[PDB]
């Protein structure tokens, strides 16, 4: 967080933070067909946006 | 009041003109609320025109609400054709043998078609169980553009990712049989792969060409082994020897249950679905069969039937289907090409679990011959017996199976590893068990 | 624990536990890597 | 001695049958008649699939056709009404060539392995969009697709185009057909920074798309719309937003030009074919033949490679799927709620017509995209030392 | 094989760990429908070929 705000003073950006619903950061999982779903966890939030 | 359903069944082939007529349909399980009315017809050789014409011809005013198809043929295409009629009619059709049982493209959801062949996914699973049993970890896949590819590639991918073992997928090859080759492009690719265990997927006819080409490439010989799905083996009655010997593949067994028993299963499924649908809505399933005109009204209502028909049980036997229309878990047999033209059974496989007969050094090698069974005893650190995870059902990682007559125990350790490296280097296969009387040798 | 490669790990025991989080990236190291692929399962327990 | 090599077709009307036979005769006259001759057979579209398939097996294949041509019927019934023929000829590997089927589901060689066409599918339209995206330098877009083989194929094609570049899935949005209200999904779309949109759907679906989009005022300026030929047409045209960018394939409506050209290609392919030996005639009649026709895949191979760049329809070359290559589309604009050609696209390069560019809402020229996001949504996990 | 032999000595004597990957002997006589030469040649993965 201190790093993030350090950046925020350095960087033009503004920040709003929420912790990911899943306690896990992320891992690939779920269904077989094609490639299905996506890695559960905050990483998944990143791809999802 | 009296609810008598209308049903039709056809047999093609049978190696007879005067193919056995109406052997079945004899009242069984009459208790089921709807009684079957059956019309049986046979036709000698398959055609899109003959089949389409005849099935519509039987439709007439007759108004049949169900059809079962069966064939002596090895032909892949047939299932799709009848399926097409189903898409058009919304009249249920299924098949008990041969090509209709042979896999097909993913069925249209609105369409109703069923096959007594195993699911592609299921077959891939069985192929994997077979490789795991012989502990052949490293393998490649040769496929063709025929339908089910990538359902197969995906199924293998799913089945493979989950397992702990460090198996290797080496190559996956997709080659169009169309744009048939002067280039022997298949020869040019196939020549590349170095892997010992090959899964092939294609039409019955295609397997021949791929195999002649493999014979040119040198892929059929000496330590490499091939494993095949239902389609290539088909009926198993006719086997061009273009196929290499030692070829391993799964298929439904004729011996366990004969074709009329299977037809009985089909009829039972149709009338059970009719009985259950009756119980739910107290409504006659019977519908106008004629294809030429627009599909009969309230046939659009028929969707629920499929929904009912997916899982059906009679005779203490489950017919349960999968969304694709293959039966969820028909009994299956592991088969090999015995030397000469024989298709001789090797394994039985059912539901979750698989069982195979030969112990060691499965499958006439020019460099060397026979098989070696080995006995050991447990001592730490060198030879360690461990109890395998019951949930897994089979040994994990470095552990190699060993049996003790008294139960499967899992041996791993110094002797197991030294033996494993030695087996890898001298290139032979072996069966391992545990000693009973006196462990290490003793003189009295 | 002598090393990343510990004979004590190499000599696993039901009596001596070695614990981790499933779906932790370490688990991805265990699954993705072939060389230690045998060793993963003992960790997977508990 | 002459040898009569039959061809067969299914076409909309008897007049077009006469056009077919005429083109065939032009092929005969202009190539050696001493060595070989071409003969033409054709039939009108039948009301169901079944009458037609029966027609192929009986009326056509009994004539030993070396190939079949097919066109969309006067009143389209459902879609892909030339579905059966591709299957029916396919059993014997008899090559089929569609004139009017822009449908994408025929692109997979697996299901239809005999299928070739003189028109590119709706999926291939993405070639334009990438080029369009290329010119304007918007790397950030949004894709809205219906859920079916059509939409998913379009997505795959565009994404594959993007794969050469760093893969760009700025966002992708899937909706299922026949759904009157799409509002929530677009509400999700606005949150995405990228301000340019591209969509593929059916006319009826497109009505609902524009209807829902106008409610949230996504038709406004700072937003861009790129679309398929089907979207601009029909009832969808009525509810369509201003300043939209749109596509129309050239000679898509005409069977006849495609007839003359397809038959020309068939002729070139055959004359090139008979140069080869170990040829076999196609099976005589459906009845009694359970076996494929070994030549058919070869006929397909030469026919896909068959050049003859000069044609009534434009350049002719075939992609791997048997789909046409280097086809030309005419870009269309919605100016004053009417269709106008802002430019025309031919070959791999777009061409700009003299007409002024229009963007949605009022713009003399306004290529605006992506905005910028002034906010960062940050995510974390509960880890004791760093959080 | 005298070529092979000369190479075997020349390559062998040197300390360096260079690798000989394959040696292929194909008869031009008994000319091929099989493209047996194609069947062998396709196999080899090596960057540098002496013919
Ligand atoms: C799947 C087959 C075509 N397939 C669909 C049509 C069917 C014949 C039919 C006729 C009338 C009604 C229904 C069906 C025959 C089989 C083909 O694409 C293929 C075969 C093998 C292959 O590696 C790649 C593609
Ligand atoms: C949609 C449908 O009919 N599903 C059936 C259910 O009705 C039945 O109770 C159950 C018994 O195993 O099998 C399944
Ligand atoms: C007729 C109608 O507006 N139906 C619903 C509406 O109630 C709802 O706001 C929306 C999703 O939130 O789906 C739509
Ligand atoms: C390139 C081409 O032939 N286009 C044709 C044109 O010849 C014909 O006059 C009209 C329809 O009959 O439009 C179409
Ligand atoms: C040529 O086409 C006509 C149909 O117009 C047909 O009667 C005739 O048999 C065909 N000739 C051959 C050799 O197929």
């Amino acid at each position: 967080v201190d790093l993030l705000i350090k950046l925020a003073r350095e960087m033009d950006f503004t920040y709003e933070v929420h912790l990911v619903a899943d306690g896990k950061f992320g891992t690939q999982e779920r269904v077989n067909n094609s490639n299905a779903a996506a890695w559960n966890g905050m990483m998944g939030e990143l791809l999802s946006g | 009041k009296h609810p008598n359903m209308d049903i039709a069944v056809i047999l093609v082939g049978t190696t007879e003109e005067v193919a056995i007529k109406d052997v079945h349909e004899k009242d069984d399980f009459h208790h089921l609320p709807v009684t079957p009315r059956v019309e049986l017809v046979t036709m000698q050789e398959s055609d899109p025109k003959s089949i389409i014409t005849r099935i519509c011809d039987l439709m007439s005013d007759k108004k049949v609400q169900g059809v079962v198809f069966g064939d002596d043929t090895d032909q892949e295409a047939i299932a799709q054709i009848l399926d097409f009629i189903s898409v058009q009619t919304l009249t249920p059709i299924l098949g008990i043998h041969g090509g209709s049982s042979m896999i097909m493209a993913d069925k249209e959801e609105a369409s109703m078609f069923f096959q007594f062949g195993p699911s592609i996914e299921q077959q891939a699973s069985v192929m994997l169980n077979i490789m795991e049993e012989y502990d052949w970890y490293i393998f490649s896949i040769v496929t063709t553009y025929f339908p089910g590819y990538q359902d197969f590639e995906n199924k293998v991918r799913s089945t493979i990712e989950n397992s702990f073992v460090g198996w290797e997928l080496e190559e996956v090859i997709h080659l169009d049989m169309s744009l048939d080759d002067i280039d022997s492009k298949i020869q040019n690719q196939l020549c590349k792969l170095q892997s010992p265990v090959i899964l092939l997927y294609c039409t019955k006819e295609e397997a021949t060409y791929i195999f002649e080409v493999a014979h040119s490439v040198g892929l059929t010989g000496y330590g490499f082994t091939w494993i095949v799905p239902s389609l290539v083996a088909g009926d198993t009655d006719t086997v061009p020897d273009e196929f290499p010997t030692g070829l391993i593949s799964v298929s439904y067994d004729e011996w366990d249950y004969d074709l009329p028993a299977r037809v009985r299963d089909g009829i039972a499924i149709i009338t059970t679905a009719a009985s259950t649908m009756l119980s739910e809505h107290n409504s006659i399933p019977q519908s106008k069969s004629s294809c030429n005109n627009i599909q009969e009204s309230r046939v659009y209502e028929a969707h629920m039937l499929k929904r009912y028909l997916i899982n059906v049980t009679f005779e203490g036997r489950d017919l349960s289907f999968s969304e694709d229309g293959y039966q969820m878990h028909p009994k299956l047999v592991i088969i090999l090409l015995n030397q000469e033209r024989k298709w001789e059974r090797v394994g039985k496989y059912k539901d979750r679990s698989l069982k195979m007969w030969p112990v060691f050094d499965l499958y006439s090698e020019e460099h060397k011959d026979e098989h070696l069974s080995i006995v050991t005893l447990e001592e730490a650190p060198f030879v360690i017996v461990e109890d395998v995870d019951p949930l897994s059902g089979t040994c994990m990682r470095n552990t190699v199976p060993c049996r003790k007559q008294i139960i499967k125990r899992c041996c791993k350790g110094f002797c197991i590893d030294i033996l494993k490296k030695i087996a890898k280097t001298v290139k032979f296969t072996y069966d391992l068990y545990l000693v009973t009387n006196g462990k290490h040798g003793k003189k009295i | 624990i002598t090393g990343i490669n510990d004979p004590r790990l190499r000599n696993p025991s039901d009596k001596f536990i070695y614990a981790t989080v499933k779906q932790s990236s370490v688990d991805i190291y265990f699954r993705r890597q072939v060389e230690l692929s045998t060793m993963y399962r003992h960790m997977e327990k508990h | 001695d002459p040898k009569i090599v039959n061809i067969g077709a299914v076409l909309s009307t008897k007049k077009h049958e006469q056009i077919f036979r005429e083109a065939v005769n032009q092929a005969n006259f202009f190539h050696f008649t001493r060595k070989i001759q071409l003969n033409a057979t054709s039939v009108t579209h039948r009301p169901n699939a079944i009458q037609m398939a029966l027609s192929v097996c009986e009326d056509l294949i009994s004539s030993q056709v070396y190939a079949i041509l097919v066109s969309h019927p006067p009143a389209p019934t459902d879609h892909l009404t030339p579905t059966p023929i591709s299957y029916t000829a396919g059993f014997y590997r008899i090559p089929v060539i569609g004139l009017t089927t822009r449908m994408s589901i025929y692109s997979d060689k697996s299901i239809h392995l005999s299928f070739l066409r003189t028109v590119p599918p709706y999926s291939h339209q993405a070639l334009v969009w990438f080029e369009m995206m290329r010119l304007f330098n918007w790397n950030h877009v949004i894709l809205i697709v219906s859920d079916d083989h059509e939409g998913r194929a379009a997505q795959k094609k565009l994404e594959t185009l993007l794969e050469e570049k760093e893969s760009k899935a700025d966002k992708v949005l899937q909706f299922e057909p026949g759904t009157k209200n799409l509002t929530a999904l677009l509400l999700e779309a606005k949150e995405l920074e990228a301000r340019v949109i591209i969509l593929s759907a059916s006319e009826d679906d497109a009505t609902a798309v524009y209807k829902s989009a106008a409610m949230l005022d996504m038709t406004g300026a700072g937003y861009v719309w790129l679309v398929g030929e089907r979207e601009i047409s029909g009832s969808a045209l009525r509810y369509a937003p201003d300043g939209i960018i749109g596509l129309q394939l050239i000679n898509g409506k005409n069977e006849s030009a495609h007839i003359s050209d397809a038959v020309a290609v068939v002729a070139q392919a055959i004359h090139e074919l008979f140069e080869m030996e170990q040829i076999t005639d196609p099976p005589r009649g459906c009845v009694g033949n359970t076996n494929i026709w070994k030549t058919g895949p070869l006929f397909k191979r030469v026919l896909m490679s068959s050049k003859y760049p000069d044609g009534v329809t434009g350049r002719i070359e075939f992609n791997e799927d048997g789909d046409r290559k280097f086809a030309q589309y005419s870009i269309m604009n919605l100016q004053n709620r009417k269709l106008v050609q802002v430019g025309i696209f031919d070959g791999s390069y777009i061409i700009q017509n003299d007409r002024k560019i229009i963007w949605p809402g009022g713009e003399t020229e306004r290529p605006q995209g992506y905005q910028m996001s002034t906010r960062l949504k940050i995510v974390t996990i509960h880890q004791e030392p760093f959080v």
